[PDB]
């Protein structure tokens, strides 16, 4: 039970940890464009991220 | 050669040793131990056994006076009364009425028994062991007997064998014991020249040939009733009899690892605790040369079956090639499986059939035949019957092979989440990466 418990909450963290990186490297990415007055982001990128 | 090698103190349980020297077939040897005993160095003290009150005749004086005088006794009692009147069965023993006196005395001795009937104390000390060992090699079978401690060098086949020292002192028996026929009991006792009345200890003594001895049983005397010849005397029982109804839990339904614990001497035997080294010195005519042994190629293995128990339910099978037929040596290099035969017939066919045990749920292994080498990995089923009689035969290993199923599921679910992070942090320092080249 022990081993079980242990194995999970490693496998909960590294997932949660990567998705958490993955989102703030996109948010990273994305941000200097939302700052940009007027213009726009390429549909290539809008399509690639999820752009609002 | 000098060889050393560490065996498992477990009686019954067989052991397996390899020597290899180069140019020279290697060698197997089967060990085991028999019996071994557990002795310690006992320094009497003393002795107890149920005791006896003598008390004499009491001296009665008519018209006079009596004084007695103390003796060296133990527990020497005495005392004197006046105005006593005696009756017998005639009549008046005197004529004075009031001017009689009556000395009594009594004291406390030994048992006529206490030299067979007694318990005595001991005080326990560093201890010794002695144990048997069966010995076989090619021809060569024998039993001998051998102190462990380090010292006694047998000589067994022109073969030097030495023992010990044990790897952990351990003794069942505590600092101070009492034994008693054929009981032992780990209970403390009061010391010389201070025992109590009614309990144990009470009539103390060096040896049991001693002529001096130690009482204190609180003897007390009374004064006779009216017309009467007696002496009234109270004192608290023996307390070897009291200590006798209720000596306790014995050692021997008490001590742990299953000692048996026998005495004359005070010994327990079956011990089963600790491993033993063993160093060996070996002739030259005991092994074979390399060219009048088979030469094994391409040695491949397999298992037919495998059910983990206490049993050797385990067989597999071995696949070979030679150039002439003859006797070669079988070994398992790992604890996790154990094999039964330690000599292996080969013969021009190619084919042999050994049987093994194992507790691990998939056990790999790696075997050699003479001097070939091979790996084995097996899956095994676990045992239906709940309860057997034989001891366990095989050495105590649960953990699995790196190969095995569940190893195996956590292997490539670790890889699969290994592989994620490697791509998100890859990902990550690109973006960081032209981000930071603006
Ligand atoms: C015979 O009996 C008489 C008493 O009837 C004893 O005499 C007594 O002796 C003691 C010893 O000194 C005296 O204290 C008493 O006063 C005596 N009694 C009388 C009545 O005189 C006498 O000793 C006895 N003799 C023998 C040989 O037993
Ligand atoms: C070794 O000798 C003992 C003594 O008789 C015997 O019981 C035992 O079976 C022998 N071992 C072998 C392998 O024959």
């Amino acid at each position: 039970v022990s081993a079980v418990v242990g194995m999970s909450l490693l496998a909960l963290i590294s997932i949660f940890a990567s998705c958490y990186m993955l989102v703030a490297a996109r948010s990273k990415c994305l941000t200097p464009y939302a700052l940009t007055p007027g213009a726009a982001v390429p549909w290539t990128l809008g399509i690639l991220c999820c752009a609002p | 050669y000098e060889h050393s090698t560490v065996m498992p103190n477990v009686v019954g349980f067989p052991y397996k040793a390899h020597i290899e020297r180069p140019g020279y077939s290697p060698l197997t040897l089967q060990m085991q131990v028999v019996e071994t005993s557990l002795e310690p160095t006992l320094n009497l003290e003393y002795i107890t056994c149920e005791y006896k009150t003598v008390v004499p005749s009491p001296y009665v004086k008519c018209c006079g006076a009596s004084e007695c005088s103390t003796k060296e006794k133990p527990d020497y009692q005495c005392k004197v009364y006046t105005g006593v009147y005696p009756f017998m069965w005639g009549g008046a023993y005197c004529f004075c009425d009031s001017e009689n006196t009556q000395l009594s005395e009594a004291y406390v001795d030994r048992s006529d028994v206490c030299r067979h009937d007694h318990a005595s104390a001991y005080k326990a000390h560093t201890a010794s062991l002695k144990a048997k060992v069966r010995v076989m090699y090619g021809n060569v079978n024998q039993t001998v007997d051998v102190y462990v401690n380090g010292d006694h060098a047998v000589t067994i086949g022109g073969t030097q064998f030495i023992f010990g020292p044990l790897s952990s002192a351990w003794t069942p028996f505590d600092n101070k014991i009492v034994v008693y026929k054929d009981e032992v009991f780990n209970q403390d006792f009061p010391p010389y020249g201070s025992g109590q009345p009614g309990r144990f200890g009470d009539i103390q003594s060096r040896t049991v040939e001693s002529n001096d001895l130690y009482a204190n049983t609180a003897l007390k005397l009374a004064r006779p009733s009216p017309g009467m010849v007696h002496v009234p005397y109270t004192q608290t029982p023996s307390g070897f009899k009291y200590w006798l109804k209720e000596k306790g839990t014995a050692l021997n339904t008490k001590a742990p690892f299953g000692c048996q614990i026998k005495t004359n001497p005070v010994r327990a035997m079956n011990c089963a605790v600790g491993n033993i080294p063993v160093s060996m010195n070996l002739p030259d005519s005991a092994f074979t040369r390399i060219v009048e042994a088979p030469t094994i190629i391409d040695l491949t293995c397999t298992v037919a079956t495998c059910t983990h128990s206490s049993d050797f339910g385990g067989v597999l099978t071995l696949t070979y090639k030679t150039d002439k037929n003859g006797d070669c040596s079988v070994h398992s290099h790992s604890n996790v499986a154990t094999l039964q035969e330690a000599t292996a017939k080969v013969k021009t066919a190619g084919k042999v059939t050994l049987h093994f045990s194992t507790a691990s749920a998939s056990p790999s292994f790696v075997v050699s035949l003479c001097s070939a080498r091979a790996t084995c990995s097996a899956s095994c089923e676990p045992p239906k019957d709940h309860i057997v009689p034989y001891a366990a035969s095989h050495s105590n290993v649960v953990f699995p092979d790196m190969s095995g199923t569940a190893l195996s599921w956590v292997q490539k679910i670790s890889g699969g989440l290994g592989a994620f992070a490697i791509g998100a942090i890859l990902v990550l320092v690109v973006v960081t990466c032209i981000g930071l080249r603006r």
